[PDB]
């Protein structure tokens, strides 16, 4: 939030984005670890309680 | 419980404000000696009985928090004040005052704290005659009761 | 109204004299501003208003 | 009053180093009244820390510490023995938390 | 999709992962056909069926995290041009943040058994639907106000609507979630007096939301009374994919700013006037 | 839960000592 | 107001028209950007006097392999939202016209497909495809000064 | 941890998202540890109460 | 970068230890002016000094 | 001005070679430096006139450069992309293009992506007369052309010397130490 | 507890025990209950009974 | 609202009209200096005047004003934790205010460190000067400013020094003191800010000192005798000893 609100505005360090196409391959699986951890924790807690 | 702990702490503060007497002072000295020897400087893991070890560890944690930690905090506050004054004088950050005044304050407030919760720590030693620590605590309590002409528990 | 009068007198004084350089200078400037008979007349008129 | 002892006469504009408060809004020479300035960003950095970071990780804990210190976790006084009584735990559902 | 379309034009940057987001939406749609038993966990189905339903419900959050990450990443490292649409998109993202957490917490079997068909579920449903969906609808309305209406939006009343509407949703959903944590049953005609505070807070939030709706209607009326042509902030170049394009955009922006800032008093004159504003003195020379 | 979910194991909590006469 | 000396720009870009620099110096960009724009105009033959409007965003003159002096009107585009695209027939910036029929003549838009065989390497300023990410990485990197870089080490025995 | 573990960070960068927030990540990690201390202390106290 | 007055006192003490001509006299005279709270002469040019002059 | 003229009698000039040196000294492709005296001012400034200053020689960007014998300096500051050299097994006599862009997605070999980004560095074509597992530079700042001059360590030290780099490294270490402290206080 | 409904789908929702037995007609729901805390807890029909 | 009359308002309106009519953007210049040496501008048509690394010459971690509050925060933390004064919950919460504000002075000092002109160059024509600095986060920011925008300040910096006849440098060219100079409007990152004071440190090197004094004096320089240095010795964002 701070970086976008201080160095991303037009009057403060704008950037010329030359991005014709995205080329991500493992981003979703890499970021999915956080949801996986929450799911595992919830499942463990439920199985313990149930 | 939490209410019991609050009541104990407040009563200890009120008693320390009221006075320390002479027979009470001698009893406090004896209790401090007992706590330092058998609890504070004695590793709780060395006790024979596991239950005795658990009770001694609880008492040791209480001493570490209520006496050691509180005295360290008071000494740190005094050291911060002294270091602030010194840095104001020299207009620069010194290094000796922090440790020196911290050690001095720990030494000073170490007894005062031990002066306040002297009875309370003793209250954590009543394991019972089934433990050697319990027998020694019972003997010490009997000596203190003989000194003070009052029946403690 | 009293605040507005004091602020206007302070603005006039700043247009007349340089800004205070220290705490003692600020105290002296405040005393000088408060001493203004213009400030007193402004206090009276602003009290009526 | 022309002569004022203790007040040096004003002779010219002083450099900005004599100002007692750094203003935020600035004037763009095209006539604009710009609020978003580097000084504005610098001033906005502090307060955002108090709301986004500080309170979001200290408000609930501070409140619990104050309550347990002063209210004893809201316990009823007429109980028999702590050995055989239900323990009234302190605050556990974080008020600052959305859930 | 509305939020994703709104964000790309405002930041003049490419989306984070378009193919990944499309595939995630399709996978979420495919997965939604297997969460039937999730809403009927307390009906007492076979334990195998309950376990399968719970496992499918927990795994559904995998696509949503991808979408949130893609939105957050696309919002960064771009040329932000703040419009009224951008604030609504941010509000929609913020509302969607809490709803996902509430749904994931409700996915726990024990928590669901402790809160099935209650004010917690009511809050989850409302914040997921009344907040996120209506906020996105309003955002798309503001994002395409010109083409639909033919006139530029009213800045002040639009800001008032975006302020009052965003606040009302949280004001009415926080007390509901609090009562859900207290276990207030859903669809109840009356409650014990212990729920009065939270109920009153929720009612006040609903009234604030109604006031915000009235403000949006007044915004529509003001936009109709304004009758001023709107100009695309992108100026025909929504992406500065080239240095020449960026330079041309900068030159045109400077020219349009100079033309727009015409007739406004100069900086020096405005400063002089502002300094000489106070003209009420008691005695003169 | 998890391997480290509560992040704190209160091993100091001892069994309540019975004090019947 | 950081206008540079046109001769310097003329020195920076051999082949640029002096008046153009005077037009360039009146643009209002910092001298580095002004020099870059002048170089770009000199290389691509861009007409720097044409106003950027709704019909044609820019005008350019070129000489094809047939030798004809042709003109290319670089028109405005949209971010995949034709409804958001201001369809106009005037040299203005405002969106005033609202044609009820998107395709009055019922001709749908045609998105031409460039076959793989009939394709040429990117030559429209391909030297900046990854410039954004590269500059982000460079700004995110602190470089060891050349005064500290070791020099004249032993050559590789098999090199 | 971060770009160090990979041999071609650029590739790695793209291979996630083609976006860069590295400085934000580093400052955030530092502040996160510095803030995570207190909730840990409070949770320790609460867990002790629960065990009691 | 911290204490110019202390640097000067150190120079005087070094001269005294090396047993210069003045030595004791100069070291005593500079010591005769040893105030309790020395001023922080190293005031920053970019640092704001008006509102921060009290602590000096 | 006039008083300044007086001060001109004693004012001295200093060269600006600082922290960069003479690039022509290190890069063989970089021509030796020259000092060009501007021509006399033109009498009539016409709109259609062109500049008359002497033209600098045209040095086109080479597609690839030969492997300088340990005396290769970066043309433009390349991407860091790694703090550990890569031990790659190269067959003898096979011309391999060591990447210099730093954005090459095809490992140590050049990926041709250099021709798509704004930088002066081009890949270096090298040939090893003896096959084997040689340590190819990954710091992209090794004085030795294909070989890692262990200057990765120097770059890491310089980064650790920087305030922001020190802050980042210390924050990562602090998070690891926080995890360690949580583990240490776990059983309590 | 053999939960069942005589007329329509009702619910015994003891918030204190955190339990909610969905009494449906014909469905003899055999559910386990363990009162791990001595106490009096309140509850109501967690279904719209009419 | 115009029905009421004030002669002060009338005078102000007349003065505003006079300023709008007479004071124009195009203004004649008189302070002109012809240098005593032919200047060899760099490949980018620039001549360096002052080079400095104030960050390398600054005490960053242990500063004078910030250290006091930064250390005193623990005292308030301890007072709040231990409740030594036995106050109320509200009073303790109030006592907690001090630690949340201690960052302001250190932040202000760090921001102030960014305003120092690390590098200064004069472009061809002698009208615009490029000043480059580096924010302590390592953010290299450069800006071109007009020649007329500079005004010197005294060595004590308590009063604006005379725009002419100032002696802020040694005879050989080295700066006589760490100098402060006010700029009426500086376009930092494209955003114009008003009345900003920059500082040139004594540790800097005054290359070609005479022109620097002309830059200090603010007079426009006659760039007649100019040579071109053909040496691309500067790299894109080349690493600098200031970091
Ligand atoms: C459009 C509306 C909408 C949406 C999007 C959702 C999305 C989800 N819903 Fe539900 N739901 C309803 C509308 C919706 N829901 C309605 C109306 C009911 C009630 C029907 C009735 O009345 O009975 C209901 C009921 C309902 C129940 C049972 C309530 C009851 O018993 O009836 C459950 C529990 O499993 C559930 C789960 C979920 C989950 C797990 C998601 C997931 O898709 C969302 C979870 C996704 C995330 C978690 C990603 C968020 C990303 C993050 C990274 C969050 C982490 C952030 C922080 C912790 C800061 N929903
Ligand atoms: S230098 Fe990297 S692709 Fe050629
Ligand atoms: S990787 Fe070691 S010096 Fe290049
Ligand atoms: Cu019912
Ligand atoms: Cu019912
Ligand atoms: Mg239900």
């Amino acid at each position: 939030i701070l970086k976008v609100a201080r160095f991303r505005v037009l009057k403060m360090r704008p950037k010329i984005s030359t991005s014709y196409r995205p080329h991500g391959k493992w981003g979703d699986f890499l970021a999915c670890i956080i949801p996986l951890i929450w799911c595992i924790n919830i499942l463990t807690n439920s199985n313990l309680i149930l | 419980s939490c209410t019991t702990r609050r009541f104990i702490d407040e009563k200890e503060k009120l008693e320390y404000s009221r006075g320390y007497n002479q027979q009470e002072l001698e009893a406090s000295k004896l209790r401090k000696d007992f706590v330092k020897k058998y609890i504070v400087d004695f590793d709780t893991t060395l006790y024979k009985t596991q239950v005795e070890r658990d009770w001694a560890y609880i008492a040791k944690r209480e001493y570490r928090y209520e006496v050691q930690l509180k005295s360290i905090g008071y000494g740190g506050a005094l050291a911060n004040a002294v270091l602030l004054w010194r840095i104001y004088a020299n207009k620069k950050m010194v290094f000796w005052p922090i440790p020196i005044v911290g050690a001095l304050g720990y030494l000073y407030f170490q007894p005062v704290f031990f002066q306040k919760s002297n009875k309370r720590f003793f209250d954590m030693c009543n394991v019972g005659e089934e433990y050697y620590l319990g027998r020694e605590r019972n003997k010490i309590l009997r000596e203190c009761n003989k000194i003070l002409n009052v029946e403690d528990f | 109204e009293n605040i507005t009068a004091l602020v206007e007198n302070c603005k006039l004084l700043a247009t007349k004299y340089e800004k205070p350089q220290n705490l003692r200078q600020a105290a002296t400037f405040m005393k000088e501003v408060f001493k203004l008979e213009n400030y007193r007349k402004a206090v009276w008129n602003r009290s009526q208003y | 009053p022309n002569n004022i002892k203790g007040l040096i006469p004003k002779t010219c504009r002083l450099p900005a180093t004599r100002n007692w408060y750094r203003r935020t809004s600035s004037f763009e020479r095209n006539g604009f009244f710009n609020i978003h300035t580097p000084v504005l960003n610098t001033k906005m950095i502090p307060w955002l820390l108090f709301i986004v970071l500080t309170w979001g990780w200290s408000s609930f804990q501070i409140g619990g510490y104050n309550y347990e210190r002063f209210d004893d976790n809201g316990e009823r006084r007429n109980t028999l023995y702590w050995k055989l009584s239900p323990v009234e735990f302190p605050q556990s559902k974080l008020w600052n938390r959305p859930s | 999709g509305f939020i994703n379309m709104i964000v790309p034009h405002n930041n003049t940057r490419r989306v984070a992962s378009k193919h990944h987001m499309i595939w995630a939406i399709y996978v979420m749609a495919y997965m939604g056909y297997l969460v039937w038993g999730h809403h009927m966990y307390l009906v007492g189905l076979d334990h195998r069926s309950r376990t399968m339903y719970s496992t499918i419900t927990i795994m559904i959050s995998m696509p949503a995290t991808i979408k949130v990450v893609n939105w957050t990443l696309s919002l960064v490292n771009g040329a932000l041009k703040i419009d009224l649409p951008f604030l609504f998109s941010m509000s929609f993202l913020l509302l969607f943040l809490v709803a996902g957490f509430t749904g994931m917490w409700l996915s726990h079997v024990s928590l669901n058994v402790s809160m099935h068909d209650t004010f917690y579920v009511v809050a989850h449903f409302h914040i997921m639907l009344s907040g996120a969906a209506m906020t996105g609808i309003f955002s798309g309305i503001y994002y395409y106000f010109n083409a639909l209406f033919g006139v530029k939006y009213s800045r002040m009343f639009g800001y008032m609507h975006l302020i009052y509407y965003s606040g009302g949703q949280w004001v009415a959903f926080v007390p509901l979630f609090y009562l859900g944590f207290s276990g207030m049953p859903r669809r109840i005609h009356d409650y014990p007096v212990v729920f009065m505070g939270w109920h009153s807070m929720s009612t006040t939030g609903h009234f604030i939301t109604l006031v915000g709706i009235i403000f949006f209607f007044l915004m529509m009326f003001d936009s109709h009374i304004e009758r001023r042509a709107s100009t695309s902030t992108t100026l025909g170049l929504p992406r500065w994919y080239k240095r020449i394009s960026y330079y041309i955009f900068k030159i045109r922006y400077l020219q349009h700013t100079k033309s727009k800032m015409n007739g406004i008093p100069g900086s020096t004159v405005r400063l002089m006037l502002i300094n000489r504003h106070f003209v009420e003195y008691e005695v003169y020379e | 839960m998890a391997l480290f979910f509560m992040a704190n194991t209160a091993i100091s909590v001892p069994s309540v000592l019975d004090t019947s006469p | 107001y950081c206008q540079m000396d046109p001769e310097e720009i003329m020195r920076r870009v051999p082949g640029i028209t002096r008046k153009e620099a005077e037009f360039i110096t009146k643009l209002g960009l910092s001298p580095q950007e002004q020099v870059d724009f002048a170089y770009i105009a000199y290389n691509i033959g861009l007409d720097i006097f044409y106003f950027t409007n709704q019909m044609f965003v820019a005008r350019q003159v070129v000489t094809n392999s047939k030798g004809e002096k042709v003109e290319v009107l670089w028109n405005a585009q949209c971010y995949e939202d034709i409804a958001q695209l201001n369809v106009g027939f005037a040299p203005v910036l405002e969106s005033v016209d609202y044609h009820w029929e998107i395709f009055l003549w019922a001709d749908p838009p045609i998105k031409p497909n460039n076959d793989f065989d009939l394709n040429v390497p990117c030559t429209w300023f391909e030297y900046e495809q990854e410039w954004w990410m590269e500059s982000c990485i460079q700004e995110d990197q602190f470089n060891l000064p050349e005064d500290e870089r070791p020099y004249n080490t032993p050559r590789n025995p098999h090199c | 941890m971060g770009s160090v573990w990979f041999r071609n960070r650029y590739w790695w960068y793209r291979s996630l998202y083609d976006d860069y927030v590295a400085r934000e990540a580093k400052l955030a990690f530092g502040i996160a540890a510095f803030i995570w201390l207190p909730h840990y202390y409070w949770g320790i106290h609460l867990n002790r109460a629960f065990e009691v | 970068a911290y204490d110019p007055e202390l640097v000067r006192l150190e120079k005087l003490k070094a001269r005294v230890l090396l047993e210069e001509e003045g030595a004791l006299l100069e070291y005593a005279h500079f010591i005769s002016k040893r105030p309790y709270n020395k001023p922080y002469e190293k005031w920053g040019v970019s640092e704001e000094h008006v509102k921060q002059q009290i602590l000096g | 001005m006039s008083a300044i003229l007086k001060r001109a009698a004693k004012y001295k000039r200093v060269s600006s070679i600082l922290c960069e040196g003479e690039a022509h000294l290190r890069d063989p492709f970089t021509p030796p430096p020259v000092i060009l005296k501007p021509p006399a001012p033109r009498k009539d400034k016409k709109p259609d006139d062109i500049t008359d200053f002497p033209a600098q020689k045209l040095i086109p960007l080479p597609e690839s450069i030969p492997y300088q014998e340990g005396k290769y300096r970066p043309a433009s500051i390349p991407m860091v992309a790694g703090f550990f050299p890569y031990n790659c097994y190269l067959q003898q006599g096979k011309v391999y293009s060591w990447c210099s862009c730093g954005i090459s997605q095809s490992g140590p070999w050049c990926d041709g992506l250099c021709n798509s980004v704004v930088t002066r560095c081009r890949p270096v074509v090298f040939n090893v007369s003896q096959s084997g597992y040689y340590k190819i530079c990954n710091c992209k700042f090794s004085a030795n052309a294909p070989f890692c001059n262990n200057t990765h360590r120097k770059m890491v030290r310089y980064h650790h010397q920087t305030h922001r780099g020190f802050y980042e490294i210390w924050g990562a270490a602090l998070f690891v130490l926080g995890w360690v402290y949580m583990g240490f206080n776990y059983y309590t | 507890l053999i939960t069942n409904s005589y007329d329509i789908v009702h619910s015994w929702f003891i918030p204190g025990l955190g339990i909610k037995l969905d009494c449906v007609p014909g469905r003899s729901t055999h559910h386990t209950f363990f009162i791990d805390n001595v106490g009096f807890y309140y509850g109501q029909c967690a279904e719209i009974c009419g | 609202l115009n029905h009421v009359q004030n002669m002060l308002e009338e005078n102000l309106k007349y003065d505003a009209q006079k300023y709008n009519d007479e004071v124009a953007v195009i203004q004649k210049t008189s302070r002109i200096y012809k240098p005593t040496y032919t200047i060899e501008f760099n490949r980018e048509g620039e001549v360096l005047v002052y080079s400095a690394d104030p960050i390398k010459n600054s005490v960053v971690y242990f500063k004078y004003p910030y250290v006091l509050y930064e250390a005193a925060i623990p005292l308030f933390i301890w007072a709040w934790i231990y409740n030594p004064l036995e106050l109320s919950k509200n009073a303790v919460n109030s006592l907690l205010i001090y630690p949340n504000i201690a960052w302001i002075p250190r932040m202000w000092y760090w921001r102030s460190l960014q305003y120092k002109i690390q590098k200064m160059y004069l472009l061809r024509g002698g009208k615009v000067a490029k000043i480059e600095t580096q924010s302590l986060a390592g953010d290299r920011f450069t800006s071109w400013v007009e020649t007329y925008q500079f005004h010197p300040l005294t060595q004590d910096q308590k009063n604006f020094d005379n725009q002419d006849n100032a002696e802020f440098l040694e005879d050989e060219g080295q700066l006589k003191y760490e100098l402060g100079v006010q700029l009426d409007n500086l376009q930092e990152m494209g955003t114009t800010s008003q009345d900003i004071v920059i500082n040139f440190m004594k540790e800097g090197t005054v290359h070609h000192p005479e022109l620097f004094e002309a830059i200090v004096k603010g007079y426009n320089i006659d760039t007649s005798d100019y040579v071109i240095n053909t040496a691309n010795n500067l790299r894109a964002r080349e690493g600098n000893h200031n970091h």
